């Protein structure tokens, strides 16, 4: 019953920068935990960054210092600022929402969006 | 009677164990799994702590008191044993309605079933519930406000062998009201609108079934403690015909309720999977109920390669032809996610509503219907298409004529009503009533 | 000397007279006038009914007791008189505490000052507060749970002519806590976060934000009037009779005259003040404060024709050009006058300009992002007032602001030609620049 | 808060039409609503008012020929004028009353015009 829409992917030369952004609707975005995942080719779906509704943020070790996750509750959107891009960062990036219901928390994913880097 | 002594010992000891065993199983499950970190679960965690302290600090000593027919632990524990007793009972009834109110503000919020509270805000609430019910349960007892003045009490108060709870009837009623009836009445009222708002926006959706579980938690609680609390305000308003064998028996109905909640929680699939691991072992909503959701490709009732919430991928028998357009709609080559199954549903439903408005035999019918029976019409156009829904003009014009009971007898003779009868009867019954009673 | 007894009788009669007058006046306004039918005012009402009961049922008999030097009404009214006295003081703080919580659910919702309550839901909550407050006041006294067991209490309880309120040490503390302190500190806590979420979401310049201050004063005086009585109550009960009875009876009368104070705190609101006068025969919000709002064409400080919320019409001096531009802007023949809906439809458009016109202006964009949100608006204000023409035309402070040298940036703008024409709005925004806070709005 | 009218057309006498109004900035649930008309040479006049609780009031000159109604889900209020007469021709405006702390406030839309055409 909630929806997610990524935006802002594509190509860029290595060392470039991108700003992926995901807008959510269907819940109080303030009370939800948010995070970004990527699925590189020939690899498994891994977390890159997560922001909790309280603000705390963990990052994937490969992207620590290069990517910054951030939140804007006024617009129901969460931002991944991909900086100092490397060819290894090539993956379909996913927006995740964790919405708590009665006895359990529910997971919600975006369609995804591609990021190709060039050495 | 020594047979009675040992036999009751095993039952009481079994009772004490079932309380401690099941409640610790709840506290552990909510503490382990991140999937279970919800505000409602945090209230359930403290609710379990009330039942846990019952099974440790209350039910045992009361079991020892009965079979020994005498109090053994001196006077100091006596005043404490009954203060912890009241502390547990008052905290549960307050916490049970802090759930019913939290559930209410949630069903009037964008994500029905989503609490509006912070996890740390929910912690503070629980902290005050214990801090308040502790004041209103210990202070009256540690300060002697309950105490009676008949010599039979003044002597029992003096001997460290008698620990019977003699109370002046001011305490007996006042405390019975503020700490039981007042929260109980608020709860039963607040949560009743919760159930109502749930069907206005029965009991088939998952989180709906969860609210009926929250209801059963409240329900069995009131049923186990109300006889004790009823026959004690009458026992003071009319002079005593309540013999003590019965008062402590109706109170033990309240004691065993502490073992009930872990069992009741096995109604949630989410909690069972936690237990099993711990022991080494609205139109859109209406159609998810009766179309189901499946993330692969499956054969439906007529044999076609369907997927998701009842989307006919094809009529051809070749699964090559099923995938051929399964990936034509998603965007990738799926060879689909739960989120992909969702937006194909929201796009199939609108196709069935425009498909109702581009039909001159259905549009005048759909125009005159309410919100509910419109949804009942879209459920037929979804399962069949507007061409087949244009079929029984007899029923189609009976619905327009507002002759509901008549339209409901004709629809139950269609081939539709016997190829998928359980679902058909739900769409016809909401035609009849205009409400959501069947969904 | 009988001079004192008739002097206080006159002084006490007026006190009772003031209380009943100003509170019938309040109840009348909210009932007569349809503009005042807010949920916040339904609480204002029962607050004045609680003050009216004191003026009629309580205060006069307490005046008779002091002057007659004894209780002349028997012991039935004596126990009824006090159970009413405490009903009015508990039903009040329980309402002044509902206001503070209702105004909290109002400032966290889109319209910052809209109650989330229905009128009907507002008035079953009132009925509840009175029922509950009565059962926690009348019941413990009419059931004698307050009664002390020392000999003086016992002898006073037996004299039809003695009506002191001797209480057992448990009741004195368990009542003051549940009936006063608990709603007091919930109020002082919850409302202080109403005040700061207001100053956060931008002091006390908006009209409604002064209404919140007006409520805060109601609570503010109520606390100060009844708190000395309730502190000396606790110090005596716990320790010993170190409190005299003439000091206890005076500290009590401070909370008594409080009942006549709310109606004049209400004269702070223009709404009640014009209502009483008829009864008695007689950045968005930042610029709205600093600009004002006028529905007719006026001339700004520099002589230019302006309308609405500081919306410039034309640099031309021909009023006909100002009206012609205004008609093109509004889309009808205004003849110099517009509506408030149109005026801030323009204002919303005119603010959008002042931000885009600084997105595109030389070195004056880097200073914009060099500053925080509270100073971004303090410069969008200067642009809104003067465009990117003049605020870009004093780079001395612009560099001073970029280099975060604000104590310096604030002295330069205090000499700027702009300072001497609009001095007061000059320093409110200069302070918003220096202190980086909403302190001046 | 802001209001947004729609639905003004030329109609022959005895015809019918309905008016719409969207709203933002408050809780439309809690606000009283109503329409007002003003014909050239005539002062602004109340035509129909739907209170927040759902009560309805209609102008005498148009009683039994107009139905005000609201849908708090879609944040809108509707007026189904039927049996239009030559006298009903006026400019219709949408009113929303939004309560504040001590007083209630008025808000209006930009406006729509209805004109009944004689033969
Ligand atoms: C706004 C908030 C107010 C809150 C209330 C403030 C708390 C204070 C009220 C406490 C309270 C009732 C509690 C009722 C239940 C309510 C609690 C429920 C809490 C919620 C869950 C019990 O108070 C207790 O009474 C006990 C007496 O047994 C006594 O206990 C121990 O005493 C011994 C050693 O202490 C020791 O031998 C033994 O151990 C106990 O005997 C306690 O010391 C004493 O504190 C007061 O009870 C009232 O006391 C009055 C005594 O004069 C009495 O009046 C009588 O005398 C009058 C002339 O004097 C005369 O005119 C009246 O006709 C007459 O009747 C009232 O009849 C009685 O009702
Ligand atoms: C009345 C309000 C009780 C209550 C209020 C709030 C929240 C929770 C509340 O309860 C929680 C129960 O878990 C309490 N367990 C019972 C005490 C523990 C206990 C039980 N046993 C057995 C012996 C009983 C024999 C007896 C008979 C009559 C007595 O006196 C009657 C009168 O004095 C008390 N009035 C009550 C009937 C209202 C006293 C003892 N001895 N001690
Ligand atoms: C315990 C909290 C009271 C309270 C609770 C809730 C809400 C509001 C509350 O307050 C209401 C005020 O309107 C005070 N009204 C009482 C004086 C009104 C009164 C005056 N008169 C005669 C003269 C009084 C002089 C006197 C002094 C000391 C006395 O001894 C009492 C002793 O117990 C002191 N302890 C108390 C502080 C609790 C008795 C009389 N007899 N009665």
């Amino acid at each position: 019953q909630v929806q997610l829409q990524e935006s802002g992917g594509g190509l860029v030369q290595a060392g470039g920068s991108l700003r992926l952004s995901c807008a959510a609707s269907g819940s109080i975005f303030s009370l939800n935990d948010m995070g970004w995942y990527r699925q590189a080719p020939g690899k498994l779906r891994e977390l890159v960054a997560a922001i909790t509704s309280g603000g705390s943020t963990k990052y994937a070790d490969s992207v620590k210092g290069r990517f910054t996750i951030s939140r804007d509750n006024a617009k129901n959107t969460v931002y991944l600022q991909m900086n100092s891009l490397k060819a290894e960062d090539t993956a379909v990036y996913y927006c995740n929402a964790k919405v708590a219901g009665t006895f359990s928390i529910y997971d919600y994913w975006g369609q995804g969006t591609q990021v190709t880097v060039s050495s | 009677d020594e047979v009675w002594v040992v036999g009751m010992g095993i039952v009481m000891s079994l009772i004490v164990l079932a309380i401690v065993f099941g409640n610790v199983l709840v506290i552990t499950a909510i503490a382990k799994f991140e999937r279970l970190q919800t505000v409602t679960n945090y209230f359930i965690t403290s609710l379990a702590c009330a039942d846990l302290v019952m099974g440790l600090a209350v039910v045992p000593f009361g079991a020892a008191h009965i079979l020994m027919k005498m109090w053994t632990f001196g006077n100091f524990w006596c005043e404490f044993w009954t203060s912890i007793d009241v502390l547990c009972v008052t905290a549960s009834i307050e916490t049970l309605c802090v759930i019913a109110v939290d559930r209410y503000f949630a069903i009037t919020s964008p994500f029905k079933y989503q609490s509006l509270l912070t996890k740390n805000k929910a912690r503070v609430i629980i902290l005050m519930v214990w801090i308040v019910s502790g004041l209103t349960s210990f202070l009256p007892i540690q300060m002697h406000w309950y105490r009676a003045t008949h010599q039979e009490a003044i002597n029992c108060y003096a001997e460290e062998t008698c620990c019977d709870f003699f109370t002046n009837q001011a305490y007996a009623i006042a405390s019975s009201i503020v700490s039981f009836y007042v929260p109980l009445v608020i709860m039963v009222f607040v949560y009743s609108r919760v159930f109502q708002e749930a069907k206005r926006q029965k009991f088939c959706l998952k989180e709906h079934k969860a609210l009926k579980t929250l209801g059963i938690i409240m329900g069995t609680f009131t049923l186990c403690w109300l006889p004790f609390f009823i026959v004690n305000i009458v026992h003071v308003i009319q002079d005593n015909l309540i013999r003590k064998e019965v008062y402590i028996l109706l109170n033990w109905i309240g004691y065993v309720n502490s073992g009930f909640n872990p069992l009741i929680y096995c109604r949630s699939p989410d909690f069972r999977i936690a237990f099993q691991e711990l022991l080494c072992l609205n139109i859109f909503e209406m159609l998810r109920i009766d179309e189901g959701l499946r993330l692969k490709i499956y054969k439906d009732t007529e044999g076609y390669y369907t997927i998701g919430i009842g989307h006919l991928l094809t009529k051809s028998p070749s699964l090559n032809a099923a995938k051929s357009e399964l990936d034509k709609a998603i965007g990738r080559n799926t060879n689909i996610t739960k989120d992909e199954a969702e937006k194909l549903f929201n796009q199939d439903v609108d196709a069935a509503v425009r498909g109702i408005l581009r039909n001159a035999k259905l549009k005048p019918v759909y125009d005159s219907l309410d919100a509910v029976r419109r949804a009942a019409l879209i459920n037929m156009v979804f399962q069949m298409g507007e061409t087949g829904v244009a079929g029984f003009t007899n029923s189609l014009r009976m619905l327009q004529q507002k002759r509901w009971d008549e339209a409901a007898v004709n629809l139950a003779k269609s081939r539709w009503y016997n190829q998928t009868p359980n679902r058909a009867k739900r769409v016809i019954t909401t035609f009849r009533t205009g409400t959501w009673d069947a969904y």
